């Protein structure tokens, strides 16, 4: 009773922490009062607790700030007691902690302890460490003197002095700038996975000393450079208090035989020492390259010996080795073998979402300007991982400091912390930046939750709700886990696929025909394996074939060459198909614009068994499609789209966009020339219909009815 | 949560209120039958809008017999009217009224059928002086519903230094086997959440059931002088 698990906190707030509502009323305490939290080794913090929708009912929601001043970790438990006797401090003495306070001066108070606790009403107690960000610094305080005892809240009518030397860290206070959790951004799927394989061994070691099976004893983390495989391992390490020891490729390569074989294996011996610990192998691929590719007796004697160290894993209880490449198909597979590096992770490339994330983990030591967007940012970022949003925000700050430091001119040892705080970084330095910077991952595939909702697809209403059904009956009720789309060309297959991903939040793997003509052509159908695979992954997704026919018209199409309705593409496809469960949440959709062509293989029970029907809109849907491609433009009232709609009997939902398109065109045109009108008028449609045409003939309908009518 | 019931003082909880206030109402008759069934027809119906066409309606015929005192086709209401039965027949204490402001419940022949139809009819005591039935008019639609008044129960505490001084046992921090298991079943439900392809439908079921514990609120304020303010809103 009276005790919760310590978990993450969502309100990043030093004075907070947050608990269940069923919790609070137990305790009998209200949203604002302060509260005591007992914890390990006779210590104990003051803060305030408030009460969200996510913290579960055992758990309290405290971040690094509070958990190092209760010298606690997450799992722990700790104990809380309203305090309601708490009073108003009278007079506290705060000084800084000299590890922060490096290179920097001025006044420290008016800066950081002023404006912190001015009329912010927090908690206080004599020993607490607290962290205040500004100045492009992370600067933490110690307290040294509360005139009440032990603890009080600080008002506006609280003195606050601030004076000698800084405060030199204890041995056993950790540092706030030490990578944690909250400094990863994106990839939160990932790291879950990694706490459930990881924290328990290393948490709760008595667990496992007691039985004949071992936990996992390696993971392997692939993805491009710069996403975050080193920071995981070591936040992980850092938050559950193993001992981290740092491999690297390079370090052990660049030695001599003997030497380097000595230290990778004296890397091991030290970890049983310190265990619990993490190893982390970084650039796997140049420690243990495949050994077929080199004749070099130190490659193969440095991989031998990774091997045999792996496997010394079930002696060196509680060592959990992790290693780090950029491809699981670049190392030596021996690494990969049931035991040793069994377990695979794809960190991958952060999405909109998680670059915005990325960005406000980064900013969070620098003061921005009220034009500033970091949204917008994570927008125009394509291609970037978070090294270069790192580099993004660091370039930012130099144009700013810049542009500044011309006016400050003060050369010294130390810069003064009023001229670093009263520094903004603008809209414009942050667009400079972008504009300086290469993202790193550019060629590679880029895997997200697309941005099309049903609300983007004109008609086709029974269609929405197959696909709903085909994904939520499996769920909320053997099912089949995939569907083909045929019909004529530009009638929405593409964006069926992307709106039940939207919906769903799952993320939508686009393979195209130039994709499929390249595996072909260059005989790599083995990057089929990786297609899927990379679905497998990124579960929920929905993994979208279009296409599906490209390689059979490379081939000769209605004429042909070596080949037929089969290729070697589609037959890798086939055979990851038959190995996915319905289980693994990765909903396969093809589509085809000539159906009668492709390897029938595809349709036998089993794979794609449900096949819709993607005809022509009708008229109501046409209008629709109108009105849907119209959303994001003003559009005069005298435009009528029912009479559009009505002549353009034969059009696809692509042939209407053009349509919108031309008239978005002349519009814009005629208000860039008034300017050297602000809506599209009628007159702008109706000089769109006079090139507009249908791209589907009749006879092409047909085509498409008669194949429909054979499967009824 | 309490409240007094404006009607007779009593204090009450948040289930007895309309127990003891539609008690209040139908015993009111004995001294104002007019004001006990304008409080009926506002109090009683949960269906405020149903109440309002129910009112104006009545004001309607009263204000029709009151243009044209002379003609008897305005003395009488007709109970099974399209009208009456949508708006005023299903409502509770709207018969009542009409009984109360001089209204009598006759059956009378119809100008087309044998069936004797119902009637509200007005007497000639009440007929000869509008100036009564424009005043209950005037009652009636100026009403609104009878609700028992939160009670703040306005309090101060002290708080005691001592509910702050407790030890923990030495065996506290030491977790379970059910606490180290749920705590590896939560982690890997975790996973599996975040790995489920599902619709949106799907989600929102899930995260509703979150929605719907409160409407009430305690309010505390601490105040500089050491006092604990408390009060119900
Ligand atoms: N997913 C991420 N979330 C937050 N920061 C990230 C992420 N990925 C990379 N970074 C940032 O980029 C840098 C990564 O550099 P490094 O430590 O060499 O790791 P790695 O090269 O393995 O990604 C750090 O500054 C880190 O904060
Ligand atoms: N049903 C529809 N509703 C709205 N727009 C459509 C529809 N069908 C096609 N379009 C338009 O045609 C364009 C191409 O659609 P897409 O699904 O990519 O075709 P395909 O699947 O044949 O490649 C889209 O940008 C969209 O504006």
């Amino acid at each position: 009773p009276n005790r919760l698990i310590v978990d993450e906190a969502i309100n990043e707030d030093n004075s907070v922490v947050s608990l269940s509502q069923p919790k609070m009323d137990e305790l009998q305490l209200f949203r604002g009062d302060t509260v005591l939290l007992k914890g390990k080794k006779r210590r104990e913090a003051v803060c305030i607790v408030l009460s969200d929708d996510t913290c579960s009912d055992e758990k309290i929601r405290m971040n690094r700030v509070v958990r190092n001043n209760l010298r606690v970790r997450l799992g722990d438990v700790i104990s809380i007691q309203p305090c309601p006797d708490v009073k108003y401090g009278k007079r506290i003495h705060v000084l800084p902690i000299d590890d922060t306070v490096e290179g920097i001066t001025g006044n420290l108070f008016e800066v950081y302890l002023k404006p912190y606790f001015l009329e912010a009403y927090r908690p206080i107690r004599k020993g607490d460490i607290f962290l205040v960000r500004g100045g492009m610094r992370a600067v933490e305080f110690k307290v040294v003197e509360t005139d009440p005892s032990p603890y009080c809240i600080v008002a506006p009518d609280t003195v606050i002095h601030c004076e000698g030397e800084p405060i030199k860290r204890e041995d056993e206070e950790e540092s706030l700038n030490e990578v944690g959790y909250d400094d990863i951004g994106g990839c939160r799927k990932q790291l879950a996975q990694i706490k459930e394989m990881v924290e328990l061994p290393l948490r709760h070691p008595a667990l496992f000393k007691a039985i004949g099976v071992k936990p996992p004893r390696g993971i392997l983390l692939y993805g491009p450079p710069g996403t975050g495989k080193t920071l995981i391992a070591r936040a992980v390490a850092n938050e559950t208090g193993a001992f981290f020891f740092l491999i690297n490729g390079p370090e052990i390569m660049s030695k001599l035989a003997g030497e380097s074989e000595s230290n990778l294996r004296k890397a091991f011996e030290e970890a049983e020492k310190n265990a619990p610990a993490i190893i982390f192998i970084d650039e796997l691929d140049a420690i243990a390259p495949k050994r077929e590719k080199t004749h070099g007796e130190v490659e193969r004697r440095i991989v031998s010996q990774l091997l045999t160290l792996m496997d010394g894993l079930k002696q060196r209880a509680h060592v959990i080795v992790m290693a780090a490449t950029n491809r699981p198909n670049s190392i030596d597979p021996a690494l990969r073998r049931f035991g040793r590096f069994d377990r695979e992770v794809d960190i991958g490339i952060p999405d909109a979402t998680g670059r915005l994330e990325i960005l406000q983990i980064h900013t969070k030591n620098m003061k921005l300007a009220d034009d500033v967007d970091l949204e917008q940012v994570a927008n125009e970022t394509h291609g970037h991982v978070g090294a270069d949003l790192a580099a993004l925000c660091s370039e930012a700050a130099l144009q700013a400091i810049r542009k500044k430091m011309d006016l400050i001119d003060l050369e010294d040892e130390t810069i003064d912390a009023e001229v670093m705080n009263s520094l903004a970084v603008t809209m414009d330095d942050f667009r400079w930046a972008l504009s300086q910077s290469n993202p790193s991952a550019l060629r590679e595939t880029v895997v997200e939750v697309p941005q099309v909702t049903w609300e983007d697809i004109g008609g086709l209403e029974d269609v929405k709700r197959e696909l709903q059904e085909l994904v939520q009956y499996p769920v909320e009720h053997t099912p089949s886990k995939g569907v083909l789309f045929y019909g004529p060309p530009g009638c929405g297959k593409t964006l069926l696929a992307k709106a039940i991903a939207n919906e769903c939040q799952a993320n939508f793997i686009s393979i195209k025909g130039p994709e499929l003509l390249t595996m072909w052509f260059g005989e790599s159908e083995a990057n089929v394996r990786e297609i899927f695979d990379k679905a497998r992954q990124a579960a929920p997704c929905v993994l979208f074939f279009d296409e599906l026919d490209s390689i059979a018209k490379a081939r000769g199409g209605n004429i042909g060459d070596g080949g037929g309705a089969a290729d070697r593409v589609i037959n890798q496809i086939l055979t990851e198909m038959d190995g996915m469960s319905t289980k693994k949440n990765v909903f396969i959709i093809g589509a085809t614009n000539r159906p009668d062509i492709i390897d029938p293989a595809i349709l036998r029970p089993g794979r794609l068994d449900q096949l819709i029907y993607i005809p022509l809109p009708d008229e109501k849907s046409r209008v629709a499609i109108l009105k849907a491609n119209l959303r994001k433009s003003p559009v005069a009232k005298d435009v009528d789209l029912e009479f559009l709609a009505k002549m353009t009997n034969g059009f696809s939902g692509a042939d209407l966009t053009e349509i919108c398109q031309r008239a978005c065109k002349l519009a814009i045109r005629e208000s860039i020339e008034s300017e050297i009108v602000p809506e599209i008028r009628r007159d702008h449609f109706e000089e769109a219909m006079r090139f507009a045409r249908r791209s589907v003939s009749d006879n092409d309908i047909r085509k498409y009815e008669m194949f429909a009518q054979t499967l009824q | 949560v309490y409240f007094t019931c404006p009607l007779t003082g009593a204090t009450l909880r948040k289930d007895q209120r309309d127990a003891c206030i539609k008690e209040a109402i139908l015993l009111h008759f004995s001294t104002d039958p007019v004001a006990a069934s304008i409080m009926k027809i506002y109090t009683f119906n949960k269906d405020q809008d149903r109440v309002k066409l129910g009112v104006d309606t009545i004001a309607k015929y009263l204000d029709n017999i009151h243009l044209h005192p002379e003609e008897e086709k305005y003395r009488k209401i007709k109970l099974q009217n399209k009208v009456f039965q949508e708006r005023i027949n299903c409502l509770e204490g709207t018969h009542e009224f009409f009984e109360a402001i001089g209204f009598q419940k006759v059956l009378l022949p119809a100008q087309d059928q044998e069936d004797p139809e119902e009637f509200y009819v007005l007497s000639e005591t009440t007929l000869a002086q509008p100036q009564s039935l424009e005043r209950h008019k005037e009652q009636l639609l100026a009403a609104e519903p009878v609700r028992a008044k939160l009670d703040r129960q306005r309090r101060v505490f002290q708080p005691s230094p001592l509910a702050s001084q407790f030890e923990l046992p030495g065996d506290f921090f030491n977790l379970t086997a059910e606490e180290i298991k749920r705590e590896q079943r939560l982690r890997s439900e975790a996973v599996e959440r975040l790995s489920v392809l599902r619709t949106k439908a799907m989600r929102e079921k899930e995260e509703q059931r979150g929605l719907r514990k409160y409407n009430y609120t305690l309010l505390r304020v601490r105040l500089p002088d050491g006092c604990l303010l408390q009060g119900t809103f």
